[PDB]
C-alpha cells in the first residue's frame, strides 16, 4: 500500500518536471528532483519554489536561469546571481517573497 | 576463448572496485546523516571515474630516498594478488578448479603481506616504517586464526576443494553449525583487511595514512584497487563458506543472484561496522587476538575435529 | 576549565596589561604527567581529553 | 690480546638503545593543525612528551594594551574560540567589576542561558571531536547537525555564527529576537535524545572503554598542584565547581548537580562530560 | 581538427579535476571549526565530491584557515612543497587573508599568501560555512577555465 | 565444595572467554570416547571401496565369499542406508 | 541436519566408487592392449632405425630379470609428437 | 639401531616407513614395489657382506628401476640417432608417430 | 532517504554478476551445452583422455554412444 | 639422472657457498642457511612423488617443521647479537678470541 | 597451461595499469616535493634503528605457532583413515601442545610483551 | 617451450638461489630467495605434489620470511647494500650465472654431464610415471597418514616445537 504510493508520486515527479527532459534537466542540473508550489519569478529566469512540508532549509529552494547579465549558465551554478530583494527571501530572512 | 573468460572477469572487478568508492562514500556518509556524492552525475554514479582520472593524470612523486625498483614491485604485488584471488572462487562453475583452493586461497593471501613490508621499507620515513611494521604485525597475528577456522571449517565439508562446499550446504547454511566460527572467521577477515577497529595499519587520524603516508597518485590507487578488491573477495569468500546457496546444475543464473546478494550483504555490514566503532590500539589489537580469539579458535577446532567422528557424520573427501 | 582574565587599570579609557589564565595552559602543562606510563595510542587519546584547543592555550 | 675478564662479564659498551624523539605534527590530524609535539619513546612506551606550542602564539595581550575595552572585547571571542560567549562573559564580569556597575537582572539571565548554551557548544566539541581520532567518527557528524541549531541561535541574537561578541560589559548588546526562545525549546527537547545518542554509540561500547578506561589516571593532590580547573578536577573526585562554590552573575539562582568522578581516568571524565551536557540542559 | 580532439580531451581532465578535489585543512584557528562545520550533515562537502584527506601527498587543495604565525610559517610552507601538482591553497578568513584582527601583531605574517600562492581569498571572521562553500565551488569554476592542453598545443 | 564453585563462578566473572574454550575443549575429548557412533564412524569409512576388491581363487570350501555381486553370501551393509 | 546429509554423501559416494569398481574391468582391458600395442610400435619403430647402428640389436632387457615392468613414460611416449608429450605427463596436472 | 629398543619391546616406530614394500596406505604401491620386495626377500638372513655380492643381481635391477638411468640412455640414444638421421632425410616417421 | 544508494549497489551487483555469467556460459557453450567436466582425480581424468580418443573428433565433450556399437 | 635434479643439488651447493663464504651480515648467512634447506625440502618431494613412496611423503613436512624450527633459534640469537652489539655485523662477532 | 597464464595476464594488468599511471600523468618532481613528510615538520635522520623485541617476540611465536598448524592442514583426509582412534588421539596431542605453547607463554608474561 | 618447461622453473631456481647466496642486502636476498620459493613451489605442482608445493607457499612465504622482514627491518644497517652497493655482489651474483649456464649447454649438447654424479640432460617429462591413482590423491593420502602410523613422529615433532617454545623466550628474556 505505502510502497505503492511512494511509486505513485515518483511517476508525479516526472508529470510535474514538464515530462521526461524537465526531469532529465533538473536532476543533472541540479541533483534535484522535487517539485513545489511556484512562489515568484525574477527578470532574469530565475525560476523559485517553495514547499513547506520539506523540513527548515530544503522547504524553499532554486533553480538558477540559463542566462545571466550576457553569460552562459546553464552548467555552472553560482549563488551570487540571486536578486538582493530575493536574496532577502531565500535565506529565510523572511518568510514573505 | 579462455582469453575472453579471463578479462570478463579482471575487468568487471576492477569497475566493481570503483563504484566501491562511492556505495562506501555515500553509505558511510548516510550513517553521519550525510549524503554522499551526489552531484557528479546522477547520485555520483561519475564520482569513480572522476576519481579514477583525476588521480591518474596526478604525478607519481617518487620520494628522495626510495629504491624506485622497489617502490613499484611492491603494488604490482598487491594489485595482482589481489586480482588472483576470484580465480579459484566457486562462482557457478569455478575458474581454476583448484582440488586445494583454499590453500591456494590462503597462500595467496598469506603473501600480500609483502606488499605492506616493501611498501614501508622503500619510502623509508620512520613514519611510514613503524607504520608498515605494526601493519604486518597485526596482518601476522590473525592468519593463524584463519586456518584454524577454515581448517575446522572445511573439517565437516570433506576437502579443500572450493566447489566442495555448494554441496555441503546443499539444505542448510553452514553458519548453523559453526556460528560461534562464523563471526570468529567474520573479525578475522576485518582484521586481514585492515578496517576500523583494526584500520591502526593506516590509521587515518592517528597515523596519517598508515603505509600510503607518502603513497600517491599513480601507484597509491593499486594499494586503494587492491585494498577494495580483497573486500568484496574476503565477503565473498564469507559469503560461500557460510551462507551458501542452492545451484541447479540447469541455471546456475539462480546461484549466481544469492551468491552476489549474499556478498554485497557481507560487504555491506563491513562498512557498516566502521560507520560505528571507534579504532583499536596495537597493544589490544594484540591482545584481543592472542588472549581471546586464539584459545576459543583451539576449542572450536577441537570441537569440530571430533564432532564428524563422535556422529559418524565424516564428509567424503571427493 | 577555569577561564578568568587578570588586568590591571591604569585608569584611562584603556586596559593596561591583560592576563588570561587558560584552562588548557595548565592542563597542556600536565600533559607530561599523564602520558608517563602509556602508548602513543593512548596519547591521542589524553590530548583529546585535555580539550586543548590550541588558540585558547596559545593566548 | 688480553686476558679474558674473571667474572666472564665483558664490559658492555656505549648504548645501543635510543629513544626516538619523534616531530608529532603539525599537520598531523591529530594534532589539531598546529601541535609540535615531541616526545621520547622506548618502543610503544614512551618516556617524555613535550608539548611544544607557540605555533599559534599571536599578540593577544599585546595589543590589549593599545585597543581600548570595547575594542578589546572580540579578543576573548577569539581566545577559546570554540566556547563564544564564556570568554567574553569573563570579560564582562571582570570589566564591570572594576565600573563597580552591575548589568540588569534581564542581562544576567541572557548571559547565563547562553553561557550553558555555550557550554552545550564546547562539551560537543570536546567528545566528538574526540571519537574522531579514537575511531568512530559518526558520532561527530549526528552531533554537528545540533551545533548548527545553537549556531544559528547565535546568528538570531547577536548577527554572527561564532564571534557574536554579544556579551559587552555592562550586559548584553541587543535583545533576543521575537521567538527565539520558542526556537531553543524546540531544540532543548530533542537535544536530550541526541545525548542519548552519544552514550548509546559509545558509553557501554569495548572499543571505546578500553582506549579510554584507566587511560592517563591523575590522583587529587597532583590534580591540583598541577594548576588543572573545571573538569581536570572534578574527574578525579575533586570537590569543587565555580557555578557553585562561587556562583556568579545568575548562577545562584539555578540548581544543578556537578558531576563529580570517582576515578580520575579518562572514562569518568568522559561521563562527567556527558553529564555536565543533561546538567547544562537543565540550566537552559 | 586537432584543437577540437584537445578540446574535449583537455574537458574530460577539467570535469574530474573540478569534481575530485580532496581537500587538506590545514587546521590554525576559529576559521578551522568552521570548515569541520561545513563538514556536518548541513553541508557535507562529500556531497559534491570532495572528501577530507589527510597525508598531504594525497591532497590537491590545501586551505589555510586561521591565523599564521612565523612559528608556523616555515613548515606550513613545506606542507605546500611537498603538496603534488596540480596544487591550490585557499585563504580561510580574515586572519589567513591579510593578518585580519592580529595584522599589527609582531608574531603573525601580515596575510598567508607572504608564504604560498594564495589562489581563491575568502572574506570571513570566520567566513560562514556555506562562504566557504561557496569559495570551493569557485575554485572549480576557476578550475573550468584552463586551457592546459590548449596552451600545450600552441606551445 | 565451595570454593571450587565460588572460583568458577568468580572466573566466569572476570573472564568468560578461556572458561568457555576449556568447557569446549574439554567436551571435545571426553564424548569421543563416550560415544556410541564413532564405532560407526570407522565402519562406514572402512565400507568406502577404494580400491578394487581383487577376486579370490575360487577353489572350494569358502561358502562365505560369494560367487556373485549379488549373492546373499560376503559382507553386507543394510545398517548403513538405514544409518 | 548436517549428519544427516553427510550420511546421505556417504551413500552416494560409495555408489559412485561402485560404478567405478564395475567399470574397471573394461578399463583395465582397454589401458592393457593400449599401452603395449603402443610399445611394439616403439619396438617396430626401433628395428627400422638402429639397423645400421654397430651394436644395436632390438628389444633390449634393462632390467636383467624376465619380470615384466612397467613400462616407463619414457620408451612410451618418447617417440611422439610435442603433443602427445604434454597432453599426457602434464595434462592431468594442468587441467585448471 | 644403536640400542635395539624396537625389537626388544616390539612396538614399531620407525620402521614402517624405511622402507616401500611394506604397509601403505589404502594399499597402494611404490613405483619399485616388485624389485625392491625381490632385493630384500633375496638379503634377509644373510649379513651385509655376503648380500653385497650374492644379491647384487636384485639390487642393480632395483636401482635401475627407480633411478632408470640406462633405460633413459637407451630412450636418448634412440632419440639422438633419431635427429642424426630424419634431419638427413633417410626415413620418415610413419603417421602414428604424429597422429 | 536512502533509495538513492540503490543506483550505485545496482550497478554493483551488475558488476559482480558479469564473471559467475560468463565463466557459466564459456563452460556450456565451449563444452557443447554440459558444463566442464572437473577431474579432481586422475580417475576422471583418464575418463575424459578416453572420450577425447573415443569420439573420432579429437574432443572431449563430443559425447557419442550406442550409436557406434554394432 | 634427470637434468632437473642437478638444478637443486647445485642449487644447495651454491648456497651452501654463501653460508660458509660469509660478508659482515649474518642476518644474510642464515638466508643462505634457510635457503639450504628449501632445496632439501623441495629436492626431497621430487625423489618421493617421482618415486610414489606414499608413506615418505611425511618427510618434507617434518624436514620443514625442524628446519623452521632453527629459524626460530638462529633468528633469536640475531637479535641477541643485536643486543649486547646492536648490529648484525659477523666481524665484530669475536669477542672470544682467546 | 591456463594456471600460469591466469597468473601473467594479471601481472600485465597490473604492470600496464601502473605504467600509464607512471608516464601519463607527465612526471614533475622537483627536491621538495620529493622531500619525505614527517607531519610538515623536518625529519632528523631515521628509520634505520632497531625495535626492542616485542616486535620479534610475536613474530617467533606466530612462526612457531605457524608451524604447528601447519602440521594440522591433513586433517581433512586424515578423517578419512581407517583408524579413526589413533588420528582422534594424535590430532587432539597436537592442538593440546598447542595450547600448552599458548598457555606457558600466556602464564610466563608472553603476550603481553615488553614496552 | 612446454617441452622442457620444467627445465625453465628449475632454471630460474638456480638463478633464484643465486641471488641471496651471492650476500645482497636482506630484504634484497629476500627478494631473491622467495622468487626462488616461488619458482620451486611449480616444480613440485609439475609432478603432482599440490598439496606439499601449496605449503612452502604457506609456511615458507608467507610463514618463515616474512618475520625475516622484521630482522631485516631491525638489523637496518646504515646504508643499503643492495647490488650496486658492493661490487663483490656483482661479482659473486655474475659469477654464479655462469657455471649453471655452462653446463646446461654442456648437458644439452652431450647429456653426459659427469659433475660429482653422472647427469642425464634429457626432458624433464621422461622420469614420469604412467599409472592412474584413482580417486585417492597419492599426496593426500600420504600426509594424512600423520595421524594413522606417523605417531611415533607425531610425538617427537609436538614434544619439539613445545621445547621450541620454551627455549625461544627463554633465550630472548634477556636473563
Ligand atoms: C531495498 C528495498 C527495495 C528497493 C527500494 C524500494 C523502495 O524504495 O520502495 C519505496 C519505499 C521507499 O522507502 P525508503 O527506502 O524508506 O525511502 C523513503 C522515503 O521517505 C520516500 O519518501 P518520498 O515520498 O519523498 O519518496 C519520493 C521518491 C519515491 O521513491 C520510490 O518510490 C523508490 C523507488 C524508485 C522510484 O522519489 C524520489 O525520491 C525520486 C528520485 C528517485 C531516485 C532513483 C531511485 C532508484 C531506486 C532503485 C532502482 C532500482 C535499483 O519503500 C518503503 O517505504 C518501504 C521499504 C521498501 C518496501 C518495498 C519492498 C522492498
Ligand atoms: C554444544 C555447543 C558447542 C558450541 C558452544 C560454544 C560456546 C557458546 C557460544 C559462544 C559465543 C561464540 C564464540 C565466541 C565469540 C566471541 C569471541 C570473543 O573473543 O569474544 C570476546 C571478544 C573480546 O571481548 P573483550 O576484549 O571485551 O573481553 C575479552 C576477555 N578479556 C577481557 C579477558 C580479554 O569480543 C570482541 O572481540 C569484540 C568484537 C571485536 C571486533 C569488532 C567488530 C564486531 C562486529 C560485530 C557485528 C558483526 C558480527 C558478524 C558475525 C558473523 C556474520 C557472518
Ligand atoms: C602420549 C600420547 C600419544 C601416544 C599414546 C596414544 C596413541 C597410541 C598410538 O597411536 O599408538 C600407535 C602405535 C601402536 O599402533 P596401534 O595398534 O595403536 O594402531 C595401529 C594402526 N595401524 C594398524 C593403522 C598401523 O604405538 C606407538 O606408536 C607407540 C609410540 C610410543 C608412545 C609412547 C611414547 C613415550
Ligand atoms: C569441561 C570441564 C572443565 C571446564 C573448565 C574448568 C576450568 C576453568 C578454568 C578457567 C581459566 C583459569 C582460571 C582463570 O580464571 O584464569 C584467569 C587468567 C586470566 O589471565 P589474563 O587475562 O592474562 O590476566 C592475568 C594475567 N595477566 O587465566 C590465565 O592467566 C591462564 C592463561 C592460560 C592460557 C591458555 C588457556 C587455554 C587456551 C585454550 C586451550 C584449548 C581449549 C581447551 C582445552 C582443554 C583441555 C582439557
Ligand atoms: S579571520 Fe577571524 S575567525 Fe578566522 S582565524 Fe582570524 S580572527 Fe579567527
Amino acid at each position: 500500500m505505502e510502497l505503492v504510493q511512494v511509486l505513485r508520486r515518483g511517476l508525479q515527479q516526472v508529470s510535474g518536471h514538464g515530462g521526461l527532459r524537465g526531469y532529465l534537466r533538473v536532476l543533472f542540473r541540479a541533483n534535484d528532483v522535487r517539485v513545489g508550489t511556484l512562489v515568484g519569478e525574477d527578470k532574469y529566469g530565475n525560476k523559485y519554489y517553495e514547499d513547506n512540508k520539506q523540513f527548515f532549509g530544503r522547504h524553499r529552494w532554486v533553480i538558477y536561469t540559463t542566462e545571466m547579465n550576457g553569460r552562459d549558465t546553464f552548467w555552472d551554478v553560482d549563488g551570487s546571481m540571486v536578486p538582493p530583494e530575493w536574496h532577502r527571501w531565500l535565506h529565510c530572512m523572511t518568510d514573505d517573497p | 576463448m579462455f582469453m575472453i573468460n579471463i578479462l570478463s572477469l579482471i575487468i568487471p572487478i576492477l569497475l566493481a572496485v570503483a563504484f566501491l568508492t562511492l556505495v562506501e562514500r555515500k553509505v558511510l556518509g548516510y550513517m553521519q546523516l550525510r549524503k554522499g556524492p551526489n552531484v557528479v552525475g546522477p547520485y555520483g554514479l561519475l564520482q569513480p571515474i572522476a576519481d579514477a582520472l583525476k588521480l591518474v593524470t596526478k604525478e607519481p612523486l617518487r620520494p628522495g630516498t626510495s629504491s624506485i625498483s622497489m617502490f613499484i614491485i611492491a603494488p604490482i604485488l598487491g594489485l595482482s594478488l589481489a586480482l588472483t584471488m576470484w580465480v579459484p572462487l566457486p562462482m557457478p562453475y569455478p575458474l581454476i578448479n583448484m582440488n586445494l583452493g583454499v590453500l591456494f586461497m590462503l597462500a595467496m593471501s598469506s603473501l600480500a603481506v609483502y606488499s605492506i613490508l616493501w611498501s614501508g621499507w622503500a619510502s623509508n620515513s620512520k613514519y611510514a616504517l613503524i607504520g608498515a611494521l605494526r601493519a604486518v604485525a597485526q596482518t601476522i597475528s590473525y592468519e593463524v586464526t584463519l586456518a584454524i577456522i577454515l581448517l575446522s571449517v572445511l573439517l565437516m565439508n570433506g576437502s579443500y576443494t572450493l566447489s566442495t562446499l555448494i554441496t555441503t550446504q546443499e539444505h542448510i547454511w553452514m553458519i548453523f553449525t559453526s556460528w560461534p566460527l562464523a563471526m570468529m572467521w567474520f573479525i578475522s577477515t576485518l582484521a586481514e583487511t585492515n578496517r576500523a577497529p583494526f584500520d591502526l595499519t593506516e590509521g587515518e587520524s592517528e597515523l596519517v595514512s598508515g603505509f600510503n603516508v607518502e603513497y600517491a597518485a599513480g601507484p597509491f590507487a593499486m594499494f586503494f584497487m587492491a585494498e577494495y578488491a580483497n573486500i568484496i573477495m574476503m565477503n565473498a569468500f564469507t559469503a560461500i563458506l557460510f551462507l551458501g546457496a542452492s545451484h541447479d546444475p540447469h541455471t546456475p543464473e539462480l546461484y549466481t543472484i544469492n551468491f552476489v546478494l549474499k556478498t554485497l550483504a557481507l560487504t555491506i555490514t563491513f562498512l557498516w561496522i566502521r560507520a560505528s566503532y571507534p579504532r583499536f590500539r596495537y597493544d589490544q589489537l594484540m591482545h584481543l587476538l592472542w588472549k581471546s580469539f586464539l584459545p576459543l579458535t583451539l576449542a572450536l577446532c577441537m570441537w569440530h575435529i571430533s564432532l564428524p567422528i563422535m556422529t559418524a557424520s565424516i564428509p567424503p573427501q571427493s | 576549565g577555569e577561564f578568568g582574565v587578570y588586568l590591571v587599570s591604569d585608569g584611562s579609557s584603556r586596559p593596561y596589561r591583560c592576563k588570561i589564565k587558560a584552562p588548557g595552559f595548565a592542563h597542556l602543562a600536565g600533559l607530561d604527567k599523564m602520558s608517563k606510563g602509556h602508548m602513543l595510542a593512548d596519547v591521542v587519546a589524553i590530548i583529546g581529553t585535555q580539550d586543548i584547543v590550541f588558540g585558547e592555550v596559545d593566548r | 690480546w688480553k686476558p679474558p675478564p674473571w667474572n666472564d662479564v665483558d664490559p658492555p659498551k656505549d648504548t645501543l638503545v635510543s629513544n626516538l624523539t619523534l616531530n608529532f605534527g603539525p599537520q598531523h590530524p591529530a594534532a589539531h593543525g598546529v601541535l609540535r609535539l615531541v616526545m621520547e619513546l622506548s618502543g610503544e612506551m614512551v618516556r617524555k612528551c613535550d608539548p611544544h606550542i607557540g605555533l599559534l602564539h599571536r599578540g593577544t595581550e599585546k595589543l590589549i594594551e593599545y585597543k581600548t575595552y570595547l575594542q578589546a572585547l572580540p579578543y576573548f571571542d577569539r581566545l577559546d574560540y570554540v566556547s563564544m560567549m564564556c570568554n567574553e562573559q569573563a570579560y564582562s564580569l571582570a570589566v564591570e567589576k572594576l565600573l563597580n556597575i552591575q548589568p540588569p537582572p534581564r542581562a544576567q539571565w541572557i548571559r547565563v542561558l547562553f553561557g550553558e548554551i555555550t557550554r552545550l557548544l564546547n562539551h560537543i566539541m570536546a567528545v566528538t571531536t574526540h571519537a574522531l581520532d579514537i575511531g568512530a567518527m559518526t558520532p561527530f557528524f549526528w552531533m554537528f547537525e545540533e551545533r548548527e541549531k545553537m549556531f544559528e541561535f547565535y546568528e538570531r541574537v547577536s548577527g554572527a555564527r561564532m564571534h557574536a561578541a554579544y556579551i559587552r560589559p555592562g550586559g548584553v548588546h541587543q535583545d533576543l529576537p521575537l521567538g527565539l526562545l520558542d526556537d531553543i525549546y524546540e531544540f532543548s527537547k530533542n537535544f536530550s535524545f541526541r545525548i542519548d545518542e552519544l552514550e548509546e554509540m559509545l558509553t557501554n561500547n569495548r572499543i571505546w572503554r578500553n582506549r579510554t578506561v584507566d587511560i592517563g589516571v591523575v590522583t587529587a593532590e597532583d590534580a591540583l598542584n598541577y594548576g588543572f580547573s573545571g573538569v581536570m578536577l572534578r574527574g578525579s573526585g575533586i570537590q569543587w565547581d565555580l557555578r557553585k562554590t562561587q556562583p556568579y552573575d545568575v548562577y545562584d539562582q539555578v540548581e544543578f548537580d556537578v558531576p563529580i568522578g570517582s576515578r580520575g581516568d579518562c572514562y569518568d571524565r568522559y561521563l562527567c562530560r556527558v553529564e555536565e551536557m543533561r546538567q547544562s540542559l537543565r540550566i537552559i | 581538427r586537432g584543437e577540437y580532439v584537445v578540446a574535449k580531451l583537455d574537458d574530460l581532465v577539467n570535469w574530474a579535476r573540478r569534481s575530485s578535489l580532496w581537500p587538506m585543512t590545514f587546521g590554525l584557528a576559529c576559521c578551522a571549526v568552521e570548515m569541520m562545520h561545513m563538514a556536518a550533515p548541513r553541508y557535507d562537502m562529500d556531497r559534491f565530491g570532495v572528501v577530507f584527506r589527510a597525508s598531504p601527498r594525497q591532497s590537491d587543495v590545501m586551505i589555510v584557515a586561521g591565523t599564521l604565525t612565523n612559528k608556523m610559517a616555515p613548515a606550513l610552507r613545506k606542507v605546500y612543497d611537498q603538496m603534488p601538482e596540480p596544487r591550490y591553497v585557499v585563504s580561510m578568513g580574515s586572519c589567513a587573508n591579510g593578518g585580519g584582527y592580529y595584522h599589527y601583531s609582531y608574531s603573525v605574517v601580515r596575510g598567508c599568501d607572504r608564504i604560498v600562492p594564495v589562489d581563491i581569498y575568502v572574506p570571513g571572521c570566520p567566513p560562514t560555512a556555506e562562504a566557504l562553500l561557496y569559495g570551493i565551488l569557485q575554485l572549480q569554476r576557476k578550475i573550468k577555465r584552463e586551457k592546459r592542453l590548449r596552451i600545450w598545443y600552441r606551445r | 565444595a565451595g570454593r571450587i564453585a565460588s572460583f568458577l563462578k568468580n572466573a566466569w566473572a572476570k573472564e568468560p572467554v578461556l572458561v568457555a574454550s576449556f568447557a569446549i575443549g574439554g567436551l571435545a575429548i571426553i564424548l569421543p570416547s563416550l560415544s556410541p557412533y564413532t564405532n560407526y564412524a570407522i565402519r562406514i569409512n572402512r565400507a568406502t571401496p577404494y580400491n578394487y576388491p581383487v577376486p579370490l581363487r575360487d577353489d572350494g570350501n569358502m561358502p562365505d565369499v560369494p560367487s556373485h555381486p549379488q549373492d546373499p553370501q560376503g559382507p553386507s551393509l543394510e545398517w548403513l542406508k538405514n544409518l | 541436519s548436517m549428519m544427516k546429509w553427510n550420511r546421505e554423501r556417504r551413500r552416494l559416494q560409495i555408489e559412485d566408487f561402485e560404478a567405478r569398481i564395475a567399470l574397471m574391468p573394461l578399463f583395465q582391458a582397454e589401458k592393457d592392449r593400449r599401452v603395449l600395442q603402443m610399445l611394439r610400435e616403439n619396438l617396430e619403430e626401433e628395428a627400422i632405425i638402429m639397423k645400421d647402428v654397430p651394436d644395436w640389436k632390438v628389444g633390449e632387457s634393462v632390467f636383467h630379470t624376465t619380470r615384466w615392468v612397467t613400462p616407463m613414460m619414457g620408451e612410451l611416449y618418447g617417440l611422439r609428437t610435442n603433443e602427445e608429450i604434454l597432453s599426457a605427463t602434464y595434462g592431468f596436472i594442468w587441467y585448471t | 639401531p644403536f640400542f635395539d629398543v624396537q625389537k626388544r619391546l616390539g612396538l614399531d616406530l620407525d620402521r614402517w616407513m624405511t622402507i616401500q614394500s611394506a604397509e601403505q596406505p589404502h594399499k597402494i604401491p611404490g613405483r619399485c614395489h616388485a624389485f625392491e620386495k625381490e632385493w630384500i626377500e633375496c638379503a634377509h638372513g644373510i649379513g651385509g657382506i655376503r648380500a653385497e655380492k650374492e644379491c647384487k643381481i636384485e639390487f642393480d635391477d632395483f636401482v635401475e628401476c627407480l633411478l632408470r638411468q640406462k633405460t633413459m640412455k637407451r630412450l636418448s640414444a634412440i632419440k639422438r640417432q633419431r635427429d642424426k638421421l630424419i634431419k638427413e632425410g633417410k626415413y620418415t616417421p610413419p603417421p602414428h608417430h604424429l597422429g | 532517504m536512502w533509495f538513492e544508494i540503490l543506483p550505485g549497489i545496482a550497478v554493483m551487483a551488475a558488476c559482480l554478476f558479469i564473471p559467475g555469467m560468463a565463466t557459466a556460459h564459456i563452460h556450456k557453450f565451449t563444452n557443447g551445452g554440459k558444463e566442464k567436466r572437473v577431474a579432481h582425480f586422475s580417475y576422471q581424468w583418464n575418463l575424459m583422455e578416453r572420450d577425447r580418443c573415443i569420439s573420432g573428433v579429437n574432443r572431449y565433450h563430443v559425447t557419442k554412444g550406442l550409436e557406434n556399437i554394432d | 639422472m634427470p637434468l632437473v635434479y642437478m638444478n637443486i643439488i647445485m642449487a644447495f651447493a651454491i648456497a651452501l657457498a654463501g653460508l660458509l663464504m660469509y660478508r659482515s651480515h649474518l642476518m644474510s648467512s642464515l638466508l643462505c642457511l634457510e635457503g639450504m634447506m628449501l632445496s632439501l625440502f623441495i629436492m626431497s618431494t621430487l625423489i618421493i612423488l617421482n618415486t610414489h613412496f606414499t608413506l615418505a611423503n611425511m618427510m618434507p613436512i617434518i624436514l620443514l617443521v625442524f628446519a623452521a624450527c632453527e629459524a626460530a633459534l638462529g633468528l633469536s640469537l640475531l637479535v641477541m647479537v643485536s643486543n649486547t652489539y646492536g648490529t648484525d655485523y659477523v666481524q665484530n662477532l669475536n669477542l672470544l678470541q682467546c | 597451461m591456463n594456471i600460469m597464464l591466469t597468473l601473467l595476464t594479471n601481472v600485465t594488468l597490473a604492470s600496464l595499469l601502473v605504467l600509464i599511471a607512471f608516464w601519463l600523468p607527465q612526471l614533475n618532481a622537483y627536491s621538495e616535493k620529493t622531500s619525505p613528510y614527517e607531519c610538515g615538520f623536518d625529519p632528523m635522520g631515521s628509520a634505520r634503528l632497531p625495535f626492542s623485541m616485542k616486535f620479534f617476540l610475536v613474530a617467533i611465536t606466530f612462526l612457531l605457532f605457524d608451524l604447528e598448524i601447519a602440521l594440522l592442514l591433513p586433517l581433512p583426509w586424515a578423517s578419512q583413515t581407517n583408524n579413526l582412534k589413533t588420528m582422534l588421539t594424535m590430532a587432539l596431542f597436537l592442538l593440546i601442545l598447542l595450547a600448552a605453547s599458548l598457555a606457558y607463554e600466556w602464564t610466563q608474561k608472553g603476550l603481553e610483551w615488553a614496552e | 617451450m612446454t617441452m622442457y618447461i620444467a627445465f625453465i622453473l628449475s632454471t630460474i631456481f638456480v638463478i633464484g638461489f643465486v641471488g641471496f647466496s651471492s650476500k645482497p642486502s636482506p630484504i634484497y636476498g629476500g627478494l631473491g630467495l622467495i622468487v626462488s620459493g616461488g619458482v620451486g613451489c611449480g616444480i613440485v605442482l609439475n609432478f603432482g605434489g599440490s598439496f606439499l608445493g601449496l605449503m612452502v607457499f604457506l609456511i615458507y612465504l608467507g610463514g618463515m620470511l616474512v618475520v625475516f622482514g622484521y630482522t631485516t627491518a631491525m638489523a637496518t644497517e646504515m646504508y643499503p647494500e643492495v647490488w650496486v652497493s658492493n661490487k663483490t655482489v656483482f661479482g659473486a651474483f655474475v659469477s654464479g650465472l655462469m657455471m649453471e649456464f655452462c653446463m646446461v649447454y654442456y648437458a644439452l649438447k652431450e647429456e653426459e654431464v659427469e659433475i660429482i654424479f653422472k647427469f642425464n640432460g634429457l626432458g624433464d617429462w621422461v622420469i614420469y610415471d604412467t599409472g592412474d591413482s584413482g580417486f585417492f590423491s597419492e599426496e593426500a593420502m600420504g600426509i594424512a597418514a600423520l595421524y594413522s602410523y606417523g605417531t611415533w613422529l607425531v610425538i617427537v615433532t609436538g614434544w619439539s616445537l613445545l621445547i621450541g617454545v620454551v627455549v625461544i623466550m627463554e633465550i630472548t628474556r634477556g636473563n
